[PDB]
């Protein structure tokens, strides 16, 4: 039969805190809506970008499935554009939403007489949550101008506070579960072109007076425009162009969308890391290109104009971490490395360690350990296999 | 980028009231306000996000906070004025809860005025002499903001003696570090908006006199050790002289 | 899902030498050496990544690790073996860098011996009688792990007094808060592993005589104040005497 496994999704006895949001992966499979709406009696079931009663007639090119628990009253906030403490700090939706949220009062399987305290939301954090973005931190918020130094009272809170599910609640008060389908729409209009159908700005990333550090990569958007593809070939002295998941000779034939230009510096022989499957310090702590990747490595030889006669040390690496990186994150933090089994506390020493280090970059320097400016364009081929479809089709 | 325009304060008799105003472009999220009185630093009065107020204790239940959605603007309700209450008062803006500080806003207003009748340089300052068991802090200003990597460094160099670390706070983070003498006693911060560099010296002893100097080395090392030897900094201060009575 | 197979270990004489290895099935990021003395905690020995070496002070130049490109295996040398070094050593892999602890490694080796020739139920354990300026470690430990949030607490019950909150640790964090009378004496510790609670209490006095309990708040509060209240309390151990002679 090949059918979607909404059981996995909808029916787990076990659901997420809505602040660590569970993310399941939906492909290769035929997703009946209708039997999911009959399915069970939901108190929300509306979709953004695609009408619902059309849902079996569609296909879709990617699916996640996110799931969570929150009050009744903050459902409200799992729609694009809104604000409050669950879209501003636990979850968080695009503006650009193309799926469907559903949810359904929980109160029979989620409440205890006692309570449940074992679903939680995140309260303070430093700024607000991206679209998509997960925060499971659980460091102590710093409510004022002094640092904590790990321990909590006055200005110093823990950030992750608790529902209390009763029976006898109020509905707002009362626990709902909460799916989340996000879509993306087959037919994707094409944004980025070379002679087939002014120009993308191409000078601007290359030639740009000031490059980021490893650790804090700079993605442009390039959307809307012309690629001069044969033109950037031959255009500076480059040491690296190789380019996966499409031939380098038919840039300008081929046609994508949702173009991204990631650039950074890095040592030379550390050149070798920006490309697939590959390990080492910058990939595995600065930045990680996917297995499946699909775009253009591209990266030439600085020495004349970031080196210097005293040294350039204001290019940086991530050299520990608690974890690799996943594919295209970004990592900024200076929180000190915590390397023991004692904490830290704010002050370095022994088995406390500042994560960052500068790359040393002096003119007399060998070719090994000299700089190298990549960009990394990223690509989404057009026209892109469907999925998930409706029994319809 | 956010506008703030306050509006409201004028002259008032004690106890009296006040209200202030502040109106806003778009987008607002943490709205709170501060009041600063003449030579004196800024001070956090109350701020509110999604419904939920923050007060400073000393003036909580006369001062009331509260928005007007549709205007997108706030209001601060202050009751039952004094002397004490005597400052420009500031509106800011920021994504941050339990935004107590400066530091935790990104946009400031101009700020109304309330009355009620009833190459890089360093520059240090803040030295001189003090009882034992007292107090000092020092400051050491910077003039640009080419290198925001290494850390800021103290030294001080004691009558008939080589220059020996103190302690540093990094100017990437807020890591600080402190040599084994002063650990527990000597506390250094920074402020980001005054590009200042500041060390808190407590519980002086005579042996603490000396000439304090601080310094920026511009590299970043990930271990501590080499910011211990004064071959890593590049820039250095005038240097102050701290003196502690026997 | 990664597998450790740990070649070679024994029997020998004080003086001698040895050599242990790894097989790892998949990929491994950064490798690593534990030992395990009979009744003791697991000692970090060292450990690699990338061709970057970490080693223990204390056992440094008498062990070095190696990685042979071929097997894709490592091997640990073991110099100048003494009794001290007889232990059940473990190899380990993780992704964390700087990993001297054995919270940073997700895989375990099965271990080798090395010998040498010359309804939540809470448990409380470590109290007695103690000289003046003496230390004390109580240890608390979780059968169920049911509850994986809230707090767990320590109160005493003085001689002629009431039940009075001592200090407290995250369960579901590292953060830690105190009770006046014994801050920066007493600190707060757990396990993860053992889901076992510690507390370290130093710079004992008579005044610190009592009968100490370990308890488990299961609700999550961000605020901390409601943990020093007995009440918010569900679960509590059995008590131990804690004596401090004059
Ligand atoms: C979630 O499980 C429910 C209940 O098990 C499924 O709802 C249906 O309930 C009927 C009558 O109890 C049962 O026959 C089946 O369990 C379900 N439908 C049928 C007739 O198979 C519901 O389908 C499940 N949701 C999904 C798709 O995961
Ligand atoms: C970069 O600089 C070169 C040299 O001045 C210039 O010819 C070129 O147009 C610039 N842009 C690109 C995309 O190479």
């Amino acid at each position: 039969t090949n059918l979607c496994p909404f059981g996995e999704v909808f029916n787990a006895t076990r659901f997420a805190s809505v602040y660590a949001w569970n993310r399941k992966r939906i492909s290769n499979c035929v997703a009946d809506y209708s039997v999911l709406y009959n399915s069970a009696s939901f108190s929300t079931f509306k979709c953004y970008g695609v009408s619902p009663t059309k849902l079996n007639d569609l296909c879709f090119t990617n699916v996640y499935a996110d799931s969570f628990v929150i009050r009744g009253d903050e459902v409200r906030q799992i729609a694009p554009g809104q604000t409050g403490k669950i879209a501003d700090y636990n979850y968080k939706l695009p503006d650009d939403f193309t799926g469907c949220v559903i949810a359904w009062n929980s109160n029979n399987l989620d409440s205890k007489v006692g309570g449940n305290y074992n679903y939680l939301y995140r309260l303070f954090r430093k700024s607000n949550l991206k679209p998509f973005e997960r925060d499971i931190s659980t460091e102590i918020y710093q409510a004022g101008s002094t640092p904590c130094n790990g321990v909590e009272g006055f200005n110093c809170y823990f950030p992750l506070q608790s529902y209390g599910f009763q029976p006898t609640n109020g509905v707002g008060y009362q626990p709902y579960r909460v799916v989340v389908l996000s879509f993306e729409l087959l037919h994707a209009p094409a944004t980025v072109c070379g002679p087939k159908k002014n120009l993308c700005p191409f000078g601007e990333v290359f030639n740009a007076t000031r490059f980021a550090s490893v650790y804090a990569w700079n993605r442009k958007r390039i959307s809307n425009c012309v690629a001069d593809y044969s033109v950037l070939y031959n255009s500076a002295s480059f040491s690296t162009f190789k380019c996966y998941g499409v031939s380098p000779t038919k840039l300008n034939d081929l046609c994508f969308t949702n173009v991204y230009a990631d650039s950074f510096v890095i040592r030379g022989d550390e050149v070798r890391q920006i490309a697939p499957g590959q390990t080492g310090k910058i990939a595995d702590y600065n930045y990680k290109l996917p297995d499946d990747f699909t775009g253009c490595v591209i990266a030439w030889n600085s020495n004349n104009l970031d080196s210097k006669v005293g040294g350039n040390y204001n290019y940086l690496y991530r050299l520990f971490r608690k974890s690799n990186l996943k594919p295209f994150e970004r990592d900024i933090s200076t929180e000190i490395y915590q390397a023991g089994s004692t904490p830290c506390n704010g002050v370095e020493g022994f088995n406390c360690y500042f994560p960052l280090q500068s790359y040393g970059f002096q003119p007399t320097n060998g070719v090994g350990y000299q700089p190298y400016r990549v960009v990394v364009l990223s690509f989404e081929l057009l026209h892109a296999p469907a999925t998930v479809c409706g029994p319809k089709k | 980028q956010v506008q703030l325009v306050e509006s409201g304060g004028g002259l008032v008799q004690a106890g009296g009231s006040l209200r202030l105003s502040c109106a806003a472009s778009g987008r607002t999220y943490t709205m709170g306000w501060f009041r600063q009185a003449p030579g004196k630093e800024r001070e956090f009065v109350a701020a509110m996000r999604w419904s939920d107020t923050d007060y400073a204790d000393s003036l909580k239940g006369r001062f009331t906070i509260s928005r007007d959605n549709a205007n997108n603007a706030m209001y601060l309700q202050m009751n039952s004025l004094g002397p004490e209450d005597t400052a420009v008062y500031y509106c800011a803006a920021g994504e941050a809860w339990l935004a107590r500080s400066t530091h935790h806003y990104d946009y400031w207003g101009q700020g109304t005025q309330v009355t009620v009748s009833s190459q890089l340089q360093l520059v240090e300052s803040g030295g001189g002499l003090v009882q034992a068991g007292g107090s000092l802090r020092l400051s050491c200003a910077a003039s640009e903001r080419t290198f925001s990597g290494g850390v800021m460094g103290w030294f001080r160099q004691r009558p008939g003696k080589e220059r020996e670390f103190v302690a540093a706070i990094r100017w990437n983070g807020a890591s600080t570090f402190y040599a084994d003498s002063v650990k527990g006693r000597f506390t250094c911060s920074r402020d980001n908006a005054k590009n200042t560099g500041y060390l808190q010296m407590n519980s002086l002893t005579p042996e603490d006199t000396a000439v304090y100097y601080c310094a920026r080395a511009v590299r970043t090392y990930a271990s501590s050790d080499y910011y211990f030897q004064e071959r890593t900094y590049d820039y250095w201060g005038q240097g102050t002289q701290v003196t502690v009575s026997s």
